[PDB]
């Protein structure tokens, strides 16, 4: 009754619309995982399409904000295009007054501080969508950042967001509990891995979209179906 | 229209005011309630001169009025630069009742919550008294009162007021002290009275001065016995 | 009424009496320690209200001063400032955010000599000989209606007369200076002396108050027993 | 055990547990108080000691928690305290039907019978047990005084206390004479709390030295000496002629005034006379007056010697004119029944000594002396019925000057509070006593020579007055109803109003 | 009523991380929790400690985009001011204008306030402070405070324990014994985030000698 409604305290002092947005996130019905390693970061999520007349090839949740960086979204897909193309904007801004292409843990501030106005504002919605940010980093190497709506912004030795993300997220901790520094192929069979069993799929290649980044080749980049069919075909024969 | 009665209210609880029009003189009379045992009566005026030739009487809410009265009076200044006349007592009236039909910032009483009684002296010279609502009516009398028991005043001021009382003056002040008399009963210091005397500026009556006029219609009404 | 604080007016001068408080032992105390504010050198005020609160009106008024200064090179008047400040506060009631503490003015001024100012929350204003503000507003000023003599003030014996009523009205139990802060405003060779009273001399006052009471304690006791 | 940890004299205890006592003493909104438990023995421990924790040396007074708990304790006692004890006494019939109830068999085990050596012990007990209340009672009184006067306490400790003995008027019993001497003494006292506390304990205290007045029973039919039929029709009627007011019916003689009932309340008669009527004996029947000062007690003695104190006097009438707050300030039916209860014991003893403060009051134009003086002379009415006739020919000798001025000063300010005074003088009370209150307030009230509001605030106090003498006055509204009527069409709004009503 | 929101934003204050506040003779110590929901979550890419300046830094106990808010603006205002005046920010200049955000935002109509409670320390005229500006915009001047969970708790701890005259590293285990009160348990440098004013100016303490102080104990 008027708390809920509008972004202001409950009581006990909780922002009901921001549960809400966190909520719609799952009401998007998609599932990401993100997993960080030694000389590399990946991106894994299921691209699944219920019409075949619509384009696999246009529907995606993997961005471009800079060469150097790739995202993924989550939930409402309008919502997760304008925070991509706002991404965009505050990494080609950066660019252009400091001379150097923005870090990803700047950028996943700054979109923080975005979803942080509109979650203090109370004419806007939150924007129900999460954005998970790999880019290589000089001084630290590969890095992963998510921000939320509400605005909390961590870095993550891995992570993931979606209907699953809980448990996703019980097993990465699994994983990671032991050190197991991963390569690339390790990096990638731990994502796809964590995703085939928390969603029970045993994912074809074209079920899922994935993109990495690397310390030889910074450059964010989309694999092609038929890598992604080696590195499973890989996966099954183990 | 709701706020209108709220203020007219609040007009109705302030202090007693009169005013009167007379041939050379105007009048302007307003009791002085009793403040504390410790506060100064200095800052206490309910009594404002917007010119040299515009005095004004207020009741109701005081911050408004003090509001009102600053706006009138650089507004009186101003038409004298644009115009380089004195302002017209009818201009000063229609700016103030023009000024509660604007507003407060927010809207919030519209009507101020003041009805005042302007009088002053036209440029040509004409006595003129006008009163003002915080409707923003505003009206013309050759006399009137506002505040708590001005109707009761008014009954006294329609028999009263007659041309041989504007006669004479000082009987045009003495008047006033019965109007007031009979809405305060403090028969005495609790008054305060201006008045313009046509071509000179507003001069506030002593509490001495004040006081023999109060002795001489005293000594009057114990002569009519 | 977190705060309270008190004002009488002499002939001779003006002084500022204000109850420095802790709520909690924690609290440092030193920034706490001015409830006096100058806002020039010929006006002082005391704040019934939070430090911020406090700072931001403070702030405000200080301005419009220095502005009036700039305008005339001669120092402000006490009750064109007050009424700067209760024309604001006024404003914000016609926002619907009034301003919700009460002010002491206390200024010396050429047109009116030595004065005292109250503003209510309301953003109405009057000139008072002496009053309290804050907690126990009420019982200060009915000891000030006992206790003061319109006309009969000094400096001295109003200090003392703040003495006794704080004793009387604040919750200290018991004074210290260091719980109690005083400033007076006088005119020394024809300039505004702001000078907030010392803890020896405030010492001093509190000693001479409790002899005075001890004195005042042996003379009931002694008339009492003769009734009988 | 939970007083000692806020006891004055132990060191070392800690803020902590000084304030988590007060907790506890405080209890819960709703349950066992702890520290206004019922119990005789109890509450003195108690109480003492939480006026004496003032100065514990572990009390933080500044700390707003600590203060804020102290007066939750102080209005939380006040709002529960509840007559305490004092007697046990069961009658004799509720022990028969206790025998009897222990004689009933069918579910019953057959314990023997009480003794009356048992019997014997049981009433030695119970009498044992209401004078150790009494005993404590008188100690609890005494050792809150001393708490209240140590000489260490702050204000706020004292003001409770000051509290706290108010509470103990007791109605079964006077008060200490320590007690009453020092609430007596407190009337002229700094703070407006204390004093206002004070004024309605020795009020109290007043109405419990008053001596009874014996009441004689008359016939209705008989004083009036009509039939008197049966199924008999409310309102005038022959019976109630006496009782109905009449100019020629005044007494203005002793013997007159002797021989008249002055029945002194309105309510009696109109409908039916009831079985036994009770009318105020002959003063010789009644308690003496003017007494040599030699007949009073003790506790009389001291508010004696108080009031005929005129620096007391002088002190306690300047604390009274002195405001309390602008525009809110009332009648104060507590000083008033202070000052009924005043000169009704003492029969006229201090009027002297007030007369000058009470010519000065009048003169004075202020609004609150206007408002002690009103109380005063209203409060002096009131006492004045059980007073004889030449006491109160000169009471109304000295009350027609003093009333007329203040009429012709009534203002804007004071009109309601003087007419609160004439109504509240008016009440309860037969005409014919107060005619010179009628005869004068009649005199003019549209004279218009103070001019309108004023007339208007006359007849408004005139209006109280005829209300509080309902359908004992057909006689005086005739009056007021001709001189009324020519002054219909000459006339301004407010007086129309206040015409209207009356 | 807007003080309702101003309640409700206290007490969502109050359900956040314990942060501690000590001021030593010769410096000021700003500690809190910063427990890790999981392994996964990277203690070192987000600190709750911050600087505004050299010689300023701040701690908060709430909600952290707030935070991010506040400490942004209130950098600004220092370099606004350092641009100005050519010295440093006094510590209670900056607290006052930060109130003053605070303080226009829930004044604010349509937004809500603030949901964080900032501790706030500097070193300047040789000195020390320390401060705390509330939701309402109200700052205090403290010797010691805790913020978040069971602050009252750790406010009657430090009172007991507290002293007027204490060094730089006594304050240190002063503020980490406070902590280790509220905390779950297993503390360790990734969990607590510590800094310090001096004369020196304000610094994080780095994981290594945060583990020597736990060590200490
Ligand atoms: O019969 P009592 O109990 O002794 O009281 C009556 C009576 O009181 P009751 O109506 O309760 O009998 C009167 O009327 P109240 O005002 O008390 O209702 C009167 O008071 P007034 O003088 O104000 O008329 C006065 O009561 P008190 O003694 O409390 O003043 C009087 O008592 P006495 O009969 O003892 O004179």
């Amino acid at each position: 009754g008027f708390d809920r409604h509008i972004t202001i305290f409950s009581p006990e002092g909780r922002l009901y619309q921001v549960e809400y947005a966190f909520k719609a996130i799952n009401q998007g019905g998609l599932t990401s995982v993100a997993v960080r390693g030694k000389d590399c970061a990946v991106i894994v999520t299921q691209k699944k399409v219920p019409d075949k007349l619509l384009d696999s090839s246009t529907v995606t949740h993997l961005f471009k904000i800079t060469e150097n960086i790739g995202c993924v979204m989550t939930g409402m897909t309008a919502d997760s295009r304008s925070q991509v193309q706002r991404a965009r904007y505050e990494a080609a801004n950066w660019k252009y007054k400091y001379g150097y292409e923005i870090p990803v843990d700047m950028l996943c501030k700054r979109i923080a501080d975005i979803s942080q106005v509109y979650t203090q504002n109370a004419e806007m919605r939150p924007l129900g969508c999460c954005m998970i940010l790999i880019g290589i980093d000089e001084e630290q190497g590969p890095q992963v950042y998510k921000c939320d709506p509400a605005g909390y912004y961590c870095g993550f030795k891995a992570t993931a967001a979606g209907v699953k993300q809980t448990e996703s997220t019980s097993f990465l901790e699994k994983k990671v509990k032991k050190k197991f520094d991963w390569t690339f192929e390790q990096t990638v069979e731990t994502a796809i891995t964590c995703l085939s069993t928390v969603l029970s799929i045993d994912f074809k290649p074209s079920e899922i979209e994935v993109g990495v980044v690397t310390v030889e080749n910074p450059k964010f980049r989309i694999l092609t179906e038929a890598e992604i069919d080696a590195h499973l075909v890989a996966l099954a024969e183990r | 229209l709701f706020q209108v009665e709220y203020a007219q209210e609040a007009v109705k609880k302030g202090s007693t005011a009169v005013g009167v029009r007379g041939r050379d003189i105007v009048v302007l009379g307003v009791e002085k309630k009793s403040v504390a045992k410790l506060q100064d009566e200095r800052t206490v005026r309910k009594i404002c001169a917007l010119d040299d030739n515009v005095c004004m009487a207020f009741a109701g809410l005081t911050a408004d009025a003090r509001i009102v009265i600053n706006r009138a009076r650089v507004e009186c200044q101003s038409h004298r630069l644009t115009v380089e006349d004195p302002v017209t007592v009818e201009y000063i009236t229609r700016y103030i009742a023009s000024l509660k039909q604007r507003y407060t910032q927010s809207n919030g009483r519209r009507p101020f919550g003041i009805s005042a009684l302007i009088v002053g002296f036209d440029f040509d010279g004409t006595p003129r008294l006008y009163q003002t609502d915080p409707s923003g009516t505003y009206h013309a009398w050759k006399a009137n009162a506002i505040g708590r028991g001005a109707k009761s005043v008014r009954e006294f001021l329609e028999k009263n007021y007659t041309d041989e009382a504007i006669e004479t003056d000082d009987l045009t002040i003495k008047l006033v002290i019965k109007a007031l008399l009979e809405v305060v009963q403090s028969g005495g210091k609790n008054i305060e009275l201006a008045v313009m005397r046509r071509d000179q500026s507003l001069k506030i009556l002593n509490p001495e001065e004040i006081e023999k006029y109060v002795a001489e219609i005293e000594k009057e009404k114990e002569e009519n016995e | 009424h977190a705060g309270t604080c008190l004002g009488i007016l002499a002939n001779d001068g003006v002084l500022l009496a204000a109850e420095r408080r802790n709520i909690h032992k924690l609290l440092d105390e030193v920034f706490f320690s001015e409830k006096i504010y100058k806002l020039n050198e010929d006006m002082a005020c005391s704040v019934a209200g939070i430090t911020s609160d406090a700072n931001v009106l403070t702030n405000e008024l200080r301005l419009i001063a220095q502005r009036y200064l700039l305008q005339y090179q001669e120092p402000i008047p006490c009750e064109q400032l007050v009424t700067a400040l209760c024309d604001i506060k006024q404003a914000y009631t016609q926002g619907k955010r009034p301003f919700g503490v009460s002010l002491l003015y206390i200024g010396w001024d050429k047109h009116y000599g030595f004065q005292l100012y109250q503003s209510d929350p309301s953003g109405n204003y009057g000139g008072w000989k002496a009053t309290c503000i804050g907690n126990n507003s009420a019982a200060a000023v009915s000891m000030l209606k006992q206790d003061y003599k319109e006309g009969e003030m000094t400096l001295k014996s109003a200090l003392a007369l703040a003495i006794k009523v704080l004793n009387k009205t604040m919750d200290v139990s018991k004074l210290s200076a260091e719980k109690v802060e005083i400033a007076t405003l006088t005119r020394e060779n024809g300039k505004t002396v702001i000078r907030v009273l010392k803890q020896k001399e405030v010492e001093q006052l509190i000693k001479k108050h409790e002899e005075e009471e001890a004195k005042a304690e042996r003379e009931k006791k002694e008339k009492e027993q003769k009734e009988k | 055990l939970v007083l000692e940890f806020l006891r004055p004299d132990r060191q070392g205890v800690t803020q902590q547990q000084f304030k988590g006592a007060l907790y506890c003493l405080l209890g819960n909104h709703s349950g066992v108080c702890l520290a206004n438990l019922h119990d005789w023995d109890c509450i003195v421990q108690t109480w003492p000691a939480i006026v004496s924790s003032g100065l514990s040396q572990a009390m933080s007074l500044e700390k707003p928690s600590i203060v804020r708990l102290f007066d939750d304790l102080a209005e939380k006692i006040h709002r529960q305290y509840e007559t305490i004890g004092l007697d046990f006494t069961i009658p004799k019939s509720c022990v028969e039907i206790a025998e009897l109830l222990q004689q009933s068999k069918n579910p019953s085990i057959n314990q023997i019978l009480l003794s009356p050596e048992k019997i014997k012990e049981g009433i030695k007990r119970q009498q044992e047990k209401n004078a150790d209340a009494l005993r404590n009672y008188e100690n609890l009184v005494d050792t809150l005084l001393d708490g209240v006067e140590q000489r260490n306490l702050p204000w706020k400790f004292e003001h409770i206390g000051i509290g706290l003995l108010s509470l103990l008027l007791r109605d079964d019993r006077v008060l200490p004479l320590r007690a009453i001497r020092f609430f007596v003494e407190n009337l002229n006292h700094d703070a407006i709390v204390v004093r206002k506390m004070a004024i309605s304990a020795v009020a109290g205290i007043l109405k419990q030295l008053k001596r009874t007045h014996k009441k004689l029973t008359i016939n209705p039919c008989e004083i009036s000496g009509c039939p008197k039929p049966t199924q008999i029709i409310a309102g005038d009627r022959p019976d109630n002629h006496w009782l109905h007011y009449d100019s020629k019916t005044i007494p203005r003689t002793k013997k007159e005034w002797e021989s008249s009932c002055f029945v002194e309340k309105t309510h009696w008669g109109y409908y039916t006379w009831p079985k036994n009527m009770v009318v105020y004996a002959g003063v010789e029947e009644q308690p003496k007056l003017g007494r040599s000062r030699e007949d009073m007690t003790e506790a009389e003695q001291i508010i004696f010697d108080h009031f005929s104190d005129p620096k007391f006097v002088e002190q306690l009438i300047t604390f009274l004119s002195l405001e309390d707050r602008k525009g809110k300030d009332k009648f104060n039916p507590r000083r008033f029944c202070l000052f009924k209860g005043i000169f009704r014991n003492f029969d006229d003893a201090f009027l002297p000594v007030l007369k000058p403060h009470l010519e000065h009051l009048v003169a004075d134009s202020h609004e609150s002396t206007q408002r002690c003086v009103a109380e005063i002379i209203a409060g002096l009415i009131r006492g004045s019925k059980h007073w004889t006739f030449e006491k109160v020919e000169k009471l109304w000798e000295l009350l027609c000057p003093l009333l007329r001025t203040a009429l012709s000063n009534i203002t804007v300010e004071t009109y309601n509070d003087w007419g609160a005074c004439i109504a509240t003088s008016c009440e309860s009370r037969d005409p014919r006593k107060l005619h010179w209150l009628f005869e004068l307030l009649l005199e003019s009230p549209l004279s218009g020579e103070g001019g309108s509001f004023v007339d208007a605030c006359r007849l408004y106090v005139l209006q109280g007055g005829l209300a509080q003498q309902e359908w004992r006055v057909p006689e005086l509204l005739h009056r007021l109803l001709k001189y009324l009527e020519p002054k219909l069409t000459q006339v301004y709004k407010n007086v129309r109003e206040r015409i209207g009503s009356v | 009523g807007k003080l309702v929101q101003i309640e409700y934003a206290l007490a969502a204050v109050a359900g956040g991380a314990p942060s501690v506040g000590i001021k030593a003779a010769n410096g000021v110590v700003l500690a809190t929790e910063k427990k890790q929901k999981s392994i996964l979550y990277d203690e070192r890419s987000v600190h709750k400690v911050e600087p505004i300046t050299k010689h300023i830094g701040l701690v908060y106990s709430g909600m952290g985009p707030d935070y991010r808010v506040l400490v942004h603006r209130a950098r600004k205002l220092a370099q606004q001011y350092y641009l100005v005046y050519q010295e440093p920010i006094p510590t209670a200049q900056l607290v006052q204008r930060v109130a003053s955000v605070m303080q226009e935002y829930t004044q604010s109509g349509g937004v809500r306030p603030f949901g964080v409670s900032l501790l706030i320390c500097g070193w300047n005229e040789g000195r020390p402070y320390l401060f705390q500006s509330d939701p309402s915009g109200a700052y205090f001047a403290w010797k010691a405070t805790a913020m978040g969970k069971n602050y009252v708790n750790g406010k009657t701890f430090l009172e007991k324990r507290y002293n007027e005259d204490l060094e730089l590293e006594d304050a240190i285990h002063t503020a980490i014994l406070t902590l280790k009160e509220s905390f779950e348990g297993q503390m360790t440098e990734d969990n607590i985030e510590v800094g310090i004013c001096n004369e020196a100016g304000f610094r994080r303490l780095t994981p290594t000698e945060v583990k020597d102080y736990l060590a200490a104990i």
